């Protein structure tokens, strides 16, 4: 259930592992969809499963004119939303160049129904969502204690520690204001806000002679919002719920650019971001740092820009990563009769490997993120050098 | 490694001073030969009343030497400017 | 016919500015299509009225049936080429998955006739494509003094030249394995040759006692193909001319779809946009930084996101460029009255800003890349005649 | 069966000797045509029983009128081939000077037959020799495992590694162009490739101050180079080699002439144009007169008469160690007690024969084979656990 | 005639470059047949001529039968002879190995003939051949000087000087052992004496013996090969009572597979070994920086060594300083259709445009003994006399 080089390894050495790995230079964790669910979030499936029960009649338009999604994986719950947004997409784009008026009408909602059950699933508490003080209940401790234990295992001289993530919810900020802890994420301002590339090289300092992290949003958030085309702006929950979500729910409208998500499977065709290409250069200027390690959870591993970071930062003798992937066993058997997706080959080539710089761990709920932030140790303030304590623990079993 | 060369030219010193119109320069011992043949004739200037030239990327400057002493022991050389080409 | 500043300037003054532009510490160039004239290469009007000609029955129906061509500048040859390769490409991906055959039958015809055109302009030597040694010739003498001056105005511990191209032809690869230089590219292997972004990161040295420059392509090259679904292959013109360079021009209706990888057709693809996406990353992150100059030629300015690009680069005060446009009188004489393309006006404003940041070139015959590789800065062979003695000495 | 300095020691010794010679400075390992066994290859007795029954009518003409090859050691595959195509050559060069002309097209098809039965052996797959993605398949597992272990048990400041080979086939090419590792060969250019004896000194570098690599050295040539008039070695891809030149030998059944650069003779000295020949075993010599230095073979007969005297003359430098890998031990002590034997059986006893403790020996059979030598070989450790004072965590576990 | 590459020098203008040309880290000198003269040798030509008209009847199938000589060049006096040796060798091992008999004799008939007639010149002395001390004699003068200036011209710290060598006589052995000095050769042992190659790489060392290297490409005298596959070392006194007596007063008596001179048999694996081992050092001491090559008594009828030292000189820091004596007879003969390779490459060499190619040419003072004088310059007997009488 923990592979380490190909071969296998064992508890109490893995316990041993992470507790080096965690006192080297660089440290790192990359999260997605699945560390969310323990708090109110979703997954594509039951995203899936939402729209085919509440719109049952494009579902029907979609299988039997335009031929975009088969009847065996509707009925067993294998589509992919995300290469489909691009197809609907592509439609659209030739309807409107030749002047139809019904094709460019009858996809506008079949786009606009699935931009809006993507949403739906970020909120995590419904319409308490813009309320306050919501890092104070119960579903939200493992979040602190993760933050705790990343921060309270580094000592003078060295860095910071870095988070990345994919999902749009709000669910680390509203965990890090609960303790008093700054968060640079590249805004600056209150009353109007804006992104500036260069608010990720700052840090803090005493006057007379302090706790802060770092948090790069990937894929975009829920409170960013674009009006001209060199200015990104941010605002807050209880602002934006009233502006331009609450109109995109409970109301049914056409959908345009009120908040930029890239949902999509082609996040390139969008050519005037300029924000998505901020985070993939520091992303992969972290991972060529010397001493160096990553761990993840969450991620399913269909995103093709990231896999070939992740496989081509494997030339380096001094990166580490550590990867949890519960249905591995459903996997190898797949593989081993020549069939499989993208995603299974992909942890499967990770797998079957010969470098000791790489290791996984599957078994179910043992791999979930509950369990992650459990086997991270906590610190020893002042160590014993134990002699006197050791030998004595050598006379237990020496004496008879 | 492969083909492609880029140096040529071969020298006597390297400038060292500038002291209002008068011009130091320290002589080498690293060309054992200071013969340096090339597409016509050689040269070698060791001796007062003589020209020398110095390369700025885009012109040549042109001087004549007027002493010479010494401080291996070392050696050195005085020098005015008289124009560029 | 050379304003900086909005005011004049002489030849000997900016045969010196060059000199020290050409000092600090990056240096680029980016070329265009004009740049390939003097070598066997054609321009991007040429390339359609050769096409309006040979066919004639094709150009109504992408005007009346499936309005993709506008009669106004079909009539006065101001077509863009990659866009319109670039829609009839999905046009037919939707026919196909919808099963609509009558029209799927109809764009094959269509871009089995417009390959044809783009790719026989590119050959620059017709059936001597597929041999050796095609940089010896005397159509490539203008491409390498360009990279042997580029490289020894460098001094030692300094970084490397770099070189940003909008065509898609060898002109550029075929001049450097003469010389003897390395250039990078993305791609490693031999058997099985692949892209890896991360290669445009490193370099070479030496352990016991060399010469490299880096090339970008933004929309292509006549070598690159796919064969897997995730996976971007390279080869040597030799082994191209047989697999699919010659049935392009000896055969009538042979097309294979999402297979070729220029001019930026299959965009929709996962796979092939991400080779785009980083070329575009990678030149809006060298023209911002300190200390950076930039020279251009042969481009015509019809691309909206360069412009905005190299605009917003000149509010630093350390970026510096150089232009070359030789129809300029003509373009200021018809924006005077009101008139010109969105070509035109974009130079027409940047000559009359009121910067020292920026230069003009237009001269007409002037402001070509003939003069533009003699304008660089040169300081002021007897060793041949051995090879061929010895190469005598047979027997 | 290990011998050391001439006395015995066992498998649990012979493993920490392994430890600490992989721990040097320099390392390398020489290998030959057994080695690519369980990938597809043959050897010479197998080229000798593959050219008897395919043109017995020339085989007879060899032991009848000229008086080549005894009738006896032709029975039972005891030929050699490299004295072979050298006498022929020999026969080829005096008709020639005599002007006879029935002996010249005799002798053609001799020495054509004969260098068509090399190349099927060497190219592994068959017909599949010219396609892609070739060393994803399992037979070259244990080619990857091998350069795998070779670089990661490296360290900083220490130089890279070394490959020597005399094969013909790409079983070492077609293996790291999967991993993603380059391997410096001499040659430059993709369209026009050439041989420039100076960039064996590259080396990489960064830019913000890949990172494995390593060498290749084939000494008797390969199926893929090819000497043109212009007097230039050239280098192409293996599908434009079998269009090209590799499919009329194999088929075409035509006369021999220089087209790819192999010499499998024995004294190939004959050959003066051969400056691509001279370079390897320069190289090879100059590496084994370093300090601190280690070799491992397997896959060699110890035929050849130039290599054997490198060897030896080797052995009088004291910081230079061997380790070679003979499965016919037994049996050939037992023949030389006779003062019979071969003359390669005298070269392996002599060596097994010293009183220096340099030198290392191993039969056994099934037990000296390639898979096993790559299993003998150790995967580092990276976090030493430094355990003065955790070495009493092994007395921890029972003395109760 | 100072031809100094397109223009013309004096004596002093060249004993200074001679001085120059000393000073660098890596010295290296070549000699032929020609430096051998002074002593008592034969050049190409009159052992040819010996040949015809002592053995005349045997010269026929050498151009009717076997067409291993051309008449042209027969009559002109101009014909290689140790490729025909290696050739013959070669017609004799396929003769052996195929079981005939009459083309077996008639060229065991020959290979005497062509070795006594190639020994006899090399032998230097007549009978004195097995006798102590021949380096005390008159004639081995010049050579004693060489060594020691040679070798008194080098600084501390610095390399050993390097000679290469075509011919295969002991003169320089017999010289360096009257001085007192020891040359390495790749050989070790008295008792059982072998090859070993990478004994190039040693020198001496004190605690509280100078020396140099010799380089010979075609063989010697005393080197040979027996039943079994090692090649064996001896000396003179030996060698004589071994197998030369023999050679040189006998009809008829031949040995195959035994000797190695001059690149006789070099379709063994065992022997071309030892003639590789060299010229391929040769290749790594001319590609080095800062050296300098001085050549005399070399006819550059040679397809190899022509082209080595042709590609050598790219890089500038390599120099070379030729002696040849008949220059004009052959400048004035290139004019016309006329000639060989031989004065082809020597005025392609002195039509060059560069200070490297140095050709020199007086008749007679270009020659070993001027070739010595040009160089620069760093009791016993009444005693041991009168020790030896008292
Ligand atoms: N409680 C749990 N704890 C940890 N992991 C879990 C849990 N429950 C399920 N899983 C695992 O969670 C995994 C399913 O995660 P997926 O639905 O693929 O999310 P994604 O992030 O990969 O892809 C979506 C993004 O991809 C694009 O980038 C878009 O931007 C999208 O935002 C499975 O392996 C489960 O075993
Ligand atoms: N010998 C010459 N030397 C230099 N320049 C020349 C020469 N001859 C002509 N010219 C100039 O060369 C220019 C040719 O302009 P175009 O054919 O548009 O080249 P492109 O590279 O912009 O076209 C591709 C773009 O088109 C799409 O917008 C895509 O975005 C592509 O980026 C003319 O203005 C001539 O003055
Ligand atoms: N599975 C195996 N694993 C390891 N070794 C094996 C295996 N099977 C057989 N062997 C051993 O592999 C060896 C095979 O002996 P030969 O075919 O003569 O090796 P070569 O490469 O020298 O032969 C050609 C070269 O020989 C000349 O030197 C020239 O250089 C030629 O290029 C035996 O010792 C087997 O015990
Ligand atoms: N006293 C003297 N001092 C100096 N030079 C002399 C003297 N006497 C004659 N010479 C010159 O010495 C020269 C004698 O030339 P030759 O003996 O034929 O040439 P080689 O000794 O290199 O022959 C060996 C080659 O033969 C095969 O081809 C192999 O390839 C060998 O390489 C004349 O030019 C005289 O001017």
């Amino acid at each position: 259930s923990i592979y380490q080089g190909g071969n296998k390894l064992n508890e109490d050495d893995f316990r041993s592992h992470v507790y080096s790995l965690c006192q080297l230079d660089n440290v790192g964790v990359l999260l997605g969809a699945g560390a969310s669910v323990g708090c109110g979030g979703k997954t594509m499936k039951d995203v899936w499963k939402s729209f085919k029960q509440n719109y049952p009649e494009l579902l029907g338009a979609l299988i039997d004119k335009y031929l975009l999604v088969s009847q065996i994986d509707s009925d067993n719950n294998l589509v992919n939303v995300e290469l489909l947004i691009d197809e609907a997409t592509k439609f659209l784009s030739v309807a409107k160049t030749r002047r139809c008026e019904d094709e460019e009408e009858e996809f506008r909602k079949i786009l606009s129904s699935l931009y809006k059950e993507v949403t739906k699933a970020a909120l995590l508490t419904g319409e308490q969502f813009r309320e306050k003080n919501q890092g104070k209940k119960d579903a939200f401790k493992y979040h602190k204690e993760l933050i705790s234990k990343l921060i309270s295992n580094r000592q003078p001289g060295q860095s910071a520690p870095a988070i990345f993530t994919t999902n749009y919810d709000l669910a680390l900020e509203w965990a890090a204001e609960d303790l008093g802890i700054q968060l640079f994420n590249g805004f600056s301002g209150l009353h109007t806000r804006q992104f500036y590339p260069q608010n990720f090289d700052l840090a803090f300092r005493n006057v007379n002679a302090h706790y802060h992290a770092y948090l790069y949003k990937l894929h975009g958030s829920l409170t960013w919002y674009q009006n001209d085309s060199l200015t990104v702006n941010e605002v807050s929950a209880s602002q934006a719920y009233d502006e331009y979500i609450n109109d995109i729910i409970n109301k049914d409208d056409f959908y345009r650019g009120q908040h930029l998500i890239y949902p999509g499977a082609n996040k390139y065709s969008h050519t005037i971001g300029f924000v998505y290409g901020e985070m993939f250069r520091r992303f992969g200027e972290f991972i060529s740092k010397p001493q160096t390690a990553l761990f993840i959870n969450g991620f399913g591993f269909g995103d093709y820009h990231i896999n070939r970071i992740i496989l081509g930062a494997l030339l380096n003798p001094s990166f580490h990563v550590v990867i949890y992937y519960p249905e591995l066993k459903e996997a190898i058997t797949k593989v081993s009769k020549g069939g499989g997706s993208e995603a299974e080959k992909a942890i499967v080539t990770l797998k079957n490997m010969a470098f000791n710089q790489v290791t996984v761990v599957g078994g179910g709920s043992k791999a979930y993120f509950n369990s992650f932030v459990e086997h991270l140790p906590y610190p020893v303030l002042f160590p014993r050098d134990n002699i006197v304590d050791e030998l004595v623990e050598a006379i237990a079993n020496l004496s008879k | 490694m492969s083909l492609f060369k880029l140096t040529e030219i071969s020298a006597i010193g390297y400038v060292v001073g500038l002291e209002g119109e008068r011009i130091r320069i320290n002589l080498h011992e690293g060309l054992q030969g200071r013969l340096a043949s090339h597409r016509k004739g050689v040269s070698s200037v060791t001796q007062p009343g003589d020209l020398i030239g110095f390369d700025a990327g885009n012109i040549l400057v042109v001087a004549r030497v007027t002493d010479m002493a010494f401080v291996i022991p070392l050696r050195q050389i005085i020098a005015y400017a008289i124009g560029f080409v």
